[PDB]
């Protein structure tokens, strides 16, 4: 099906395959989720193309481990993923993402600014 | 034919009187016609005249238009894509189709 | 050299009316 | 294919030797050919050669031609529309199709 | 960017002749 | 069906719906018609797009309440409506339309002049 | 797809690798492909690959190509027409189709 | 404004070969 | 729709979002759509959406694109041809189709 | 005068997936 | 069928209709033919578009009454008609056509010269 | 089928027809082959378009009688033929072709150089 953002609470075999491509650093084994520690992913034609981890603390939220697979970049996947995480967590008024682990801060900062975030010391912030 | 809500024409960049291709997911038929405007906000997709032999009410379709341009501009072209669910509720607009992965 | 490219599309709209007597 | 009374070609702006699409309201067939001229005033619509597999005498059809132009001119283009009833009696000519309303 | 537009149409003309042996 | 001009003598439920969109000022209830007080309308794909009221006094005729729905303007609907009213009342040699109630006299006067009428004090006239 | 004797390509003005339409008088099928060259003088019309689902040996077809040009030049354009009988014996070449009369 | 015109045609040629295994 | 390994697009000169024709040797169906990219190296040929009514897994197809150009350049044009066997293993690329001989 | 020419082709590729629910 | 040149020896009802359009001056009744007085015609989609009368005198031949219907001129009908009359009478080495009755000598002389004839006093000649 | 290079060990009737067109100088009768005297041909839609004779002497190989039928030249047939002969005889490190019998040395030398051979006295050489 068309590009769709999903909250993953249970992982299929294929989700595990795909998450290992998105995040080779992580064992899908230790991707534990609960109500305040979430995984959102972008699905297209039965495969995950991107994912991000979300930590909720009421009005404050944090993003980590955002990654779109290399092969499908610059086609709006990351933008849609983050738009839907924000839209689906309307109680969060201030979002933060650290700059830890990013492949290229120049690329990441252009993407985060296009998504309405402001570059700050150590990362990017979006408050309403 | 096919009369289409003007808002949907706008979202896909399709013009009134433009040639369009219609691909029917329900029955597999594929045909070519031109766009008639329907009242903005009506949600109408009306398959009219001889084209009514190719679709039924409730069928799910893709409506596309095609343009020509030089090779160099084609390499960086971005199509105007609009996605619908339910009773013609527009879910998303975009400017690219993702890459299908293994 | 001129290419033919997808200009845009409406994905999975639903037919509301199908009438042989309509224009057409 | 199709030989067409020259007066009808003129009213729709269709040229002799131009590519045309034919959409058959009677049987649903859709095909593409080119225009042959028929004697002015004869009222002839003659489906000839291989195209005769796609229509019968008495079938009701729409005959269309398509042209290309830049986007800016396409936004203000006016098609040459001609409407027929009975035995190919021309009822009206116009330069636009109305908007279909709910 | 070049569009394909309806140039004109003959609406609901009636076929007068249908002959496999005609040119064609 | 294709754009068609009709004389309305009986009103369907859908004609009443459509006339309320064309003329929100009027109750379809008090749109009485007879041989000298007529309603003509433009029909397209099972809906009325425009209408006008016609008052006949033999060789003299009057037009009032001409309106094409906003969404379908500048596509020849009004022109065809008035051409067919005139053609279907060949005994009328002088037509009049007042300027009362018109949204924009500049638009109306360009339309009436395109239809062969001459701008006069208080309205437009067409005599043969 | 369709491999065609080079002499026939020349007579109709059709190029190797050009898009062509094929209209089958025997079975009514209509399809589009491109021209492959066949040896000059061979008289070959060879319907190849997936296109072989659309024709049989002995079927009688019309093979056409289409070109684009501005309106003004289209009004005085002359098509390259070539007529065949028997075993692909070329009878006549011409630059116009007659008017069909009542 | 650009028109699509018949460039030329081969009228009533006869198929000599029809083979799914040929290129194509 | 049709998602195609990017390497195969490159070998045939076909662009993402370009119009393509698909000719099915297995079942004879012929249809037109546009190219979606698939991951480089995946060997994918994925017939998607309404187009899935026109093909099955394992069917053998030809996928073509067409371009326009002036007559003079058309006479010396060289198409980008790529040939596959087995499980989408590319055997050869070339710039011409041979002449079919008697 | 503008011609339509074969730009390129993939000859005898094999379909790997056929799915009505895929985009499309 | 496609444009075809025929020698008419017998006339159908439709041939008579068509010859009256081609030659309103003549009664089809008095279009008698024999081996040396022939009628050739151009046929297209079951109708005659043009005709000519041919008088044979062995190595000498004469053409008269050449006419293509007005509606189908300048599409090669007349040229094909005369090419086929000449080709089908290879024993004729000198052809003549008078200028009697021609609508426009300027048009006729351009046509006859395109067909290889030389303009002479009183008409056109073709010798091999 | 598509253009394909084959090693011919047995000759069909049609192969004999085709080889007589490719090589009118030779009787197919005296085209004897064995493991070190080979014939390679280019096949397209059930006909041979080109051929070459190959003589193997271990690490040394010789090409003779290369010819593509005139009608199908300048479409990559000869190039594919020689590429496949070389690829299918990887034990050969030095190839030679004499200039004997060539229709036009200027054409042959442009072709052989495009195939990676160097022009030498009396012919062309390719060593790895
Ligand atoms: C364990 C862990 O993951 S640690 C975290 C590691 N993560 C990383 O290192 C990030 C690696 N990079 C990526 O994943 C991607 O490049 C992302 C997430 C930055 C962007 O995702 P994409 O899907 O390619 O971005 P998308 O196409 O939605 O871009 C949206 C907008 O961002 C901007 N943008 C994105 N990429 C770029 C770029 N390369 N250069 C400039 N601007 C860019 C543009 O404004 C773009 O809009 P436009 O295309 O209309 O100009
Ligand atoms: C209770 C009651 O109704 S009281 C009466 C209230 N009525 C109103 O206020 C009138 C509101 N306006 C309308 O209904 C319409 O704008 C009308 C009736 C004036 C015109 O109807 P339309 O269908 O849009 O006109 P149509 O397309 O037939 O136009 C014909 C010609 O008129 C002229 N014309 C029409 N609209 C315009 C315009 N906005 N500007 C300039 N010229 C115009 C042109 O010459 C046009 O021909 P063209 O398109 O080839 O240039
Ligand atoms: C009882 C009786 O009939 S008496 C005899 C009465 N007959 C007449 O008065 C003749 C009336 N005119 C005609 O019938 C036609 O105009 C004819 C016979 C002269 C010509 O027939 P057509 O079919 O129109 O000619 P066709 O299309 O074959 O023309 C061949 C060539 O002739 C020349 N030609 C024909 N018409 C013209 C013309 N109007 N001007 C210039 N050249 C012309 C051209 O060289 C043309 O070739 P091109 O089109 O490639 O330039
Ligand atoms: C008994 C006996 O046979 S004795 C031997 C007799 N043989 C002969 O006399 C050879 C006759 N000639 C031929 O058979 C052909 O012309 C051959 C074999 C030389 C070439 O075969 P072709 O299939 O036409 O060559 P192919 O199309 O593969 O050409 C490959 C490259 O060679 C070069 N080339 C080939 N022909 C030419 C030419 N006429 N001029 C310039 N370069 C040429 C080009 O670089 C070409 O690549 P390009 O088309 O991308 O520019
Ligand atoms: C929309
Ligand atoms: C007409
Ligand atoms: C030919
Ligand atoms: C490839
Ligand atoms: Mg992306
Ligand atoms: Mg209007
Ligand atoms: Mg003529
Ligand atoms: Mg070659």
């Amino acid at each position: 099906m068309k590009l769709t953002i999903i909250r993953l609470e249970k992982f299929s075999d294929q989700d595990r395959i795909d998450l290992q491509k998105i995040w080779p650093e992580y064992s899908p084994s230790s991707l534990q989720v609960d109500d305040n520690h979430r995984i959102y992913a972008a699905r297209f034609n039965e495969r995950l193309l991107a994912a991000v981890r979300v930590t909720l603390s009421g009005t404050e939220g944090a993003l980590d481990s955002l990654r779109v697979r290399e092969v499908t970049r610059r086609r709006g996947v990351g933008q849609y993923l983050l738009e839907e995480v924000l839209r689906n967590n309307p109680g969060v008024s201030c979002w933060w993402m650290a700059d830890a682990g990013v492949e290229d801060r120049g690329v990441m900062t252009a993407f985060m600014q296009a998504l309405g975030f402001t570059a700050q010391q150590g990362g990017w912030e979006k408050c309403s | 034919x096919c009369a289409i809500d003007q808002d949907f024409l706008d979202a896909a960049g399709i013009l009134e009187n433009e040639a369009i291709d219609i691909w029917n997911v329900t029955n597999g038929k594929r045909f070519s016609t031109y766009a008639i405007a329907a009242e903005r906000g009506s949600r109408i997709i009306s398959v009219n005249g001889a084209a009514a032999h190719c679709a039924s009410v409730g069928d799910i379709v893709i409506i596309a238009s095609f343009v020509t341009m030089p090779d160099e501009e084609a390499r960086t072209w971005r199509p105007n894509v609009a996605y619908f669910e339910g009773d013609n509720e527009m879910k998303r607009t975009a400017k690219a189709i993702p890459v299908q992965v293994a | 050299m001129i290419r033919t490219m997808l200009q845009g599309k409406l994905h999975r709209v639903k037919v509301t009316h199908a009438d042989l007597h309509y224009e057409g």
